[PDB]
RNA sequence: GCCGUGCUAAGCGGGGAGGUAGCGGUGCCCUGUACCUGCAAUCCGCUCUAGCAGGGCCGAAUCCCUUCUCGAGGUUCGUUUACUUUAAGGCCUGCCUUAAGUAAGUGGUGUUGACGUUUGGGUCCUGCGCAAUGGGAAUUCAUGAACCAUGUCAGGUCCGGAAGGAAGCAGCAUUAAGUGAAACCUCUCAUGUGCCGCAGGGUUGCCUGGGCCGAGCUAACUGCUUAAGUAACGCUAGGGUAGCGAAUCGACAGAAGGUGCACGGU
């Protein structure tokens, strides 16, 4: 759910040196990827934003989440609200590849 | 186990945060 | 005529009833055995009178005919008596459906006096009226809202060099939305809550039971009595049948009489 999305960008920001995974420690670069572009992130940070938004119950279901409750979550993190729908398009993707392997 | 988990999800976080197609 | 030897006729069962215009037979019955065969029942062969045809036995006669007597039986009509079948006719009789009244057997209830004396319980139907208390709400406490209440909104976010604003999520009140807990105060509907307000139907038409006083009603199942109703089982007419009678035909037994011819001898 959004609370350990937040969870994920926050202990990537607490451990994360030139976006490490990427040879951080020797730092040249370094990008893991290499790349970088960042690659992430000045927005997929905000990603923060969009899922505090959010209440507990839209955070356990986030099937529940459609129209008046995005209205909702984007004027709450000053987003809109394509930046919000490219955050939960990629968490779905990372479910799939969680089940599919561990 | 739990380390390996945590460094799992720790690289998730990480691939959201770049973007990636579908 | 008396004797000897022959032949003919007759005969070799009859009767009753029906039928046929009769007279017969075949058939049915009555008496007996008393020759044979062809014909006879839509009757058939006849019509005087004889069964048609054909053949065998006996012969004038105790054994041929006639008549009286006796009487097995056929038929018909009528009465008294018994049985069977069928139908009217009716309070003899079975039975519908019954009116009135009373007696005993049983239950019961109430009609008269229902006076009068006793009591308990119950009823108990219609209709309206009402409160009760039985249910449904305000109310109250508790709880109580990511996105589309609110109050208070830490922390991230934005505008900005600052002073000051923007978006307003988590959380926590109260209140919407709700939720849970029980009950005064508040609304609403009402059951033996009261029959408390009353009317009508019986205010005694009742329901029930018990102690009672002469009729009563009811089961009128039984008794007596009187009056109605259907028809046959038990009653009356016709038919058949037995003990009765009349009529008319008649087997059988028995009595009285009548029935020929040829030749030879004399």
């Amino acid at each position: 759910t959004l609370d350990d999305f937040l969870e994920q960008l926050g202990q990537v920001r607490n451990m994360g040196p030139l976006d490490e995974l990427l040879q951080m420690m020797p730092g040249a670069g370094k990008m893991k990827g290499l790349k970088n572009i960042q690659v992430d992130e000045k927005q997929l940070n905000h990603v923060e934003a969009i899922i505090k938004s959010m209440t507990v119950l839209e955070k356990e279901q986030p099937d529940i989440i459609n129209a008046s409750r995005r209205k909702r979550i984007a004027k709450g993190s000053g987003t809109s609200v394509q930046e919000v729908n490219r955050l939960l398009k990629q968490f779905d993707e990372m479910k799939k590849m969680m089940k599919q392997m561990t | 186990l739990f380390l390996l988990t945590v460094c799992t999800t720790v690289l998730v976080s990480g691939w959201v945060v770049l973007g990636w197609m579908e």
